[PDB]
């Protein structure tokens, strides 16, 4: 439910969840493309402050 | 739309220069560019549009690599074991279908890609066809004698080029005459005219003799050396491995008839059939003939030959810019 | 010969022809300020022998369009606006184009 | 879930399972899409799916894994395989593949392969280090095939006659010359039963081209083997497709050091299919035959050989004669000097109801010395000399009548003296 | 590197050499392109390449040098020869050529000849001064071929029968009239063994069709 909880992980587990096909995966990976951030990162400051 | 695609692939202008599979790949590249211009992001698409009869069914390339830059064409190796990819590069999958291959901008970019592809076709075809005549002399009228080079019509959409450095201030040009030479280099991976013909190379005259001199070509004689200062002096040194022929007596013709003919063909350049010997001493003695030499010395560590000339035949020893010597050193 | 509404308009740059689609009609919602082309009409001012092979060749290669006369209608001088709707009527027998 | 499990099920059990799943009426459509839809459901709610079959490479690069119960036909049952497998494990036309599959996702209709579990009943690692087919060194027949069971029933004697008329071994080419209505069908049936009973280790395959569906049905459930056939209600495309697939499967299997023996009936109908499917090359022979129309049948027949490095391939194709056409004679004449094991069945004996009608005088086997011992082959020579001056009908009369009382063939040889 | 050396090697040795070179799996494809690819590699890193075979002239002017182990078949093993050789040494259909070859450059797939070392086991200089075939003066059989070995084994007697039934000499035309299943195969085999044992100086060739 948070973009910071989705940026710090790869899509290898996205396809593990059923009903995650070509539409959802491409949409998610292209929305972040317009935002510049990359799917799968490494940050320790999480979550500030929630 | 498929009917129009079949009509286009069937009614191509050059069925020989643009083969069928080449039309297929050209249409595929055009549709790829169209699909690229479709989406805002950068995603490469392969087509494979049913080569024989049917319509298109596009795909989506993904470029398996651990990177993420431009994620439209990114799939990490770890997150690729699904779909049974199991590979490291070549994840060209069918995630993308439903392309539009007819609309305005797509039709325009397809026409442009087709123009580029037929140009590339014509180029490759003419080059790898007329390249077979690389050692032998080629004929053909000139297209246009520009500054940096000249372009020559070799026939049916056939083109060659002769560079400016190999030209002469007295060698003389305008669209419409035919100048020959030897195709000396072919760069089929270039961007334009890539059939490079020269005229200053020595073996040219050798090849020339192969059309006129009947003694050459049957190996009974041996044309060894050719010293060519273009416009200055074009001497030839032949050798006879047989025991019933003369090196200079037969190849000269009948009192300057065939040698004079090939000289006028080369541009009236002074041609003197010299006789080289098995040793460099007599070789340079003959190359600077008719004249005397007071000293012939060879030096290996300096890679040089000292030729000191006596007084009495200077008018035949030096000439213009040391031409009578300039060939020997060359 | 009968006049057509093909997008083959010679003696004009591609920028001025960008307002039209492949069928030669301006897209719904493309504003125009000055005198510009909005319907790609051409009429054959010459003779017969206009082969479909010649048609597809002229669209990609070849010389300019021989017999067109550029009978296309342009928006009058000075008047501007934004196109919002287009209507076409076709005599029976004539196949409907893509916009119809 | 295994595909072959639902494959060996009848249609009624598939209907019952589909009705137990509570779906749209599945009994209405093909067994093909019946299995397709029940697999789609059980895979929507079920484990990894498993499947098996034989692979055929398409001109697009990808491949199709098909079933022999459908006689390697195109349909929703097929498994799609990507060219990436054909690069990684370097897959081939005719490989026996068995592995994990999944349902097709959005827009796809073919089950996708996941991981190859067995390639030709063998390791994929060991699937690389293999030997090429024509790169092998062929050899003559070295090991003989024992067709005599030893029980001596009403039909087994038929096989026994073969054991004294034309011995067969692994790697031999058998060609049966018989007119219509000569009893060759149950001849191959008894031969297949005997070679399946005596040798359960070599994989046994039969081929029926343009055959009646009754014989296909009664054969596909009586003998052992992937009984693949081609009925005449399909065009030559399907017949040549079965030819390709099973010949490639046999080639791969002998390449994997296994003895494969292929039963074809008949080679003339298959050659006719080859002729009517191959484009005309301008050269016509007597009876509308192309010169190039026999090239691929000759390849199919000559594929059989006895490998030195390991394994063997023996083909037994039947040929038809005396049926009137031009093609039958031209084909039989073209194939006469090809096979090294002739078996002639004269209708002149079958008209007298003397079965099996075998032309012993006009039959024989070259290089038969490498199949039997010295005294066995000597007894064969002496008996051939004894029976050769006799006619045809009386020859088979004496043979069958003297093999009726004695029950083992060597005992028959002994009592013949 | 000689071509005939890799030719007389079995496929397993080619596979072992290709795996020793550390390349893509070569055992997967034809012996033809197996030899082709291993030659391409060893010539990327190796001496001048050497090869041998028989030449066939194409209607384009160029020629193909092919191997008899492949029964003179078209494939990547062939050596391309230019018409310039067929003008200089005036090459011909059926010449036994052996010479130096190189890998094909950009866009080419056939090995190119460099310099003819032996033309029909002979000098190219002496390849010019030769006599034409039908221009020869034929004659009857002058020298007889000795087929009797003198050991008298189980099969040698067969040849001996020929020596008293129909003597053969160099230049004679032999025609065998036999129905199927008559034992002509090992008849030719024994004849070939005898004429190869008695006369190792004359080059002996056999032909099997269909
Ligand atoms: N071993 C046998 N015992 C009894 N009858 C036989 C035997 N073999 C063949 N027959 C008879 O021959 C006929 C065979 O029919 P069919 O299989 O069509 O012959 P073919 O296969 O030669 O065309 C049957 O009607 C059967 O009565
Ligand atoms: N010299 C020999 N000694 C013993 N047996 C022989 C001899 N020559 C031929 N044979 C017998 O004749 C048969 C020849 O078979 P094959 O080569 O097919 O004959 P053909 O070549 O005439 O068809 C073999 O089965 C072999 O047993
Ligand atoms: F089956 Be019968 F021999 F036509
Ligand atoms: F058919 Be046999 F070899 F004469
Ligand atoms: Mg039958
Ligand atoms: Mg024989």
């Amino acid at each position: 439910h948070y973009i910071g909880d989705l940026v710090q992980r790869t899509e290898v587990e996205l396809l593990k969840t059923p009903n995650l096909g070509k539409k959802s995966l491409t949409e998610i990976k292209d929305v972040l493309a317009s935002r510049g951030l990359s799917l799968g990162m490494r940050l320790e400051n999480w979550p500030p402050a929630s | 739309m498929n009917k129009e695609i079949l009509a286009v692939v069937e009614a191509v202008s050059n069925e020989k220069a643009l083969p069928r599979e080449k039309i297929f790949e050209a249409l595929e590249s055009a549709l790829a560019t169209a699909t690229k211009k479709k989406y805002e992001q950068e995603i490469d698409v392969r087509v494979q549009i049913d080569r024989k009869s049917g319509d298109f069914d596009t795909f989506r390339r993904w470029l398996v690599v651990d990177e993420v830059t431009q994620p439209t064409k990114e799939i990490t190796l770890e997150a690729a074991r699904y779909e049974d990819e199991s590979l490291n590069l070549g994840d060209y999958v069918e995630d993308q279908i439903e392309s539009v291959t007819f609309d305005r901008i797509t039709t325009q970019t397809a026409k442009q890609v087709i123009v580029q592809k037929v140009r590339e076709a014509e180029r490759a075809m003419v080059v790898d066809q007329f390249r077979e005549h690389e050692g032998e002399i080629i004929t053909g009228v000139v297209k246009k004698v520009n500054r940096d080079n000249i372009s020559l019509d070799l026939g049916n959409n056939a083109e060659a080029v002769i560079l400016r450095e190999d030209m002469l201030p007295r060698e003389n040009f305008r669209p419409g005459d035919r100048v020959r030479g030897v195709l000396y280099s072919v760069r089929p991976e270039a961007r334009g005219a890539q059939l490079f013909v020269t005229r200053s190379k020595p073996e040219m005259l050798i090849e020339l003799f192969r059309i006129e001199v009947p003694e050459i070509g049957e190996e009974v004689i041996e044309i060894k050396a050719a010293a060519r200062d273009p416009g200055s002096r074009a001497k030839i040194a032949v050798k006879t491995n047989d025991k019933r022929i003369d090196p200079v007596g037969a190849c000269v013709g009948m009192r300057g008839a065939r040698v004079q003919a090939v000289s006028t063909e080369l541009g009236g350049e002074r041609i003197d059939i010299v006789l080289w010997d098995d040793n460099p001493a007599q070789f340079v003695i003959n190359a600077m003939a008719p004249a005397d030499v007071a000293s012939i010395v060879v030096d290996e560590d300096k890679h040089t030959m000292d030729i000191a000339v006596e007084a009495g035949n200077l008018a035949q020893a030096i000439g213009r810019n040391g031409q009578n010597v300039r060939l020997a050193s060359q | 010969g009968p006049e057509e509404i093909t997008a083959d308009i010679p003696n004009v740059g591609e920028a001025a022809l960008s307002k039209l689609d492949e069928s030669g009609i301006v897209y719904i919602g493309a504003e125009v300020t000055g005198g510009d082309i909005l319907v790609g009409k051409v009429t054959p001012k010459g003779e017969t022998q206009l082969t479909p092979e010649e048609k597809l060749l002229r669209a990609i290669f070849g010389e300019k369009a021989s017999d067109v006369k550029d009978s296309s209608l342009r928006v009058p001088n000075g008047v501007s606006g934004t196109v919002i709707d287009v209507q076409v009527f076709t005599r029976d027998g004539v196949e409907k184009d893509k916009r119809a | 879930m295994n595909l072959t499990e639902l494959k060996n099920t009848p249609v009624s059990e598939l209907i019952t399972l589909g009705e137990n799943m509570g779906l749209e009426n599945l009994a209405r459509m093909r067994k093909q899409d019946i299995i397709f839809a029940i697999l789609k459901q059980h895979a929507k709610s079920g484990e990894d799916i498993f499947g098996d079959g034989v692979l055929e490479i398409l001109q697009d690069g990808f491949g199709f894994l098909r079933s022999a119960d459908s006689s390697y036909l195109a349909g929703p049952d097929d498994i799609y395989v990507s060219p990436s497998q054909i690069r990684r494990f370097n897959l081939r036309t005719g490989d026996t593949i068995s592995g994990k599959i999944r349902p097709p996702k959005e827009g796809e209709r073919y089950f996708a392969l996941l991981k190859v579990n067995e390639v030709n009943f063998d390791k994929p690692e060991n699937a690389r280090n293999k030997i090429l087919f024509e790169n092998l060194t062929p050899l003559h027949a070295n090991s003989r095939l024992r067709m005599e069971r030893g029980n001596g029933s009403t039909e087994d004697l038929t096989a026994r006659v073969l054991d004294l008329a034309s011995p067969i071994g692994r790697g031999q080419r058998g060609l049966i010359v018989a007119p219509p209505k000569a009893g060759k069908t149950m001849l191959l049936q008894n031969i297949a039963q005997s070679i399946a009973y005596n040798h359960p280790d070599c994989v046994l395959m039969v081929l029926l081209i343009d055959e009646r569906p009754e014989e296909v049905t009664e054969m596909q459930r009586l003998v052992k083997g992937e009984v693949v056939a081609s009925t005449f209600d399909e065009p030559a495309s399907r017949h040549v497709q079965v030819a390709e697939m099973v010949i490639e499967k046999a080639k791969r299997l002998v390449e994997h050091k296994k003895d494969v023996i292929i039963l074809l009936d008949s080679i003339t109908r298959l050659a006719r299919a080859y002729n009517t499917v191959v484009p005309a090359s301008g050269k016509v022979l007597t009876g509308g035959v192309d010169a190039n129309a026999l090239h691929r049948p000759k390849r199919f027949f000559g594929a059989a050989r006895n490998v030195e490095e390991g394994g063997s391939l023996t083909i037994i194709a039947t040929a038809l004669i005396d049926t009137g056409s031009k093609m039958d004679e031209v084909i039989y004449e073209e194939f006469k000097g090809t096979g090294n094991m002739e078996l002639h069945l004269s209708r002149k004996i079958a008209e007298k109801r003397v079965f099996p009608a075998i032309d012993y005088n006009r039959s024989g086997t070259r290089k038969e010395e490498l199949l039997t011992t010295q005294e066995e082959l000597q007894k064969m020579w002496i008996l051939r000399k004894i029976i050769h001056p006799m006619g045809e009908i009386d020859a088979m009369e004496f043979l069958i009548n003297k093999l009726a009382m004695t029950k083992t063939n060597d005992d028959f040889f002994e009592m013949m003296k």
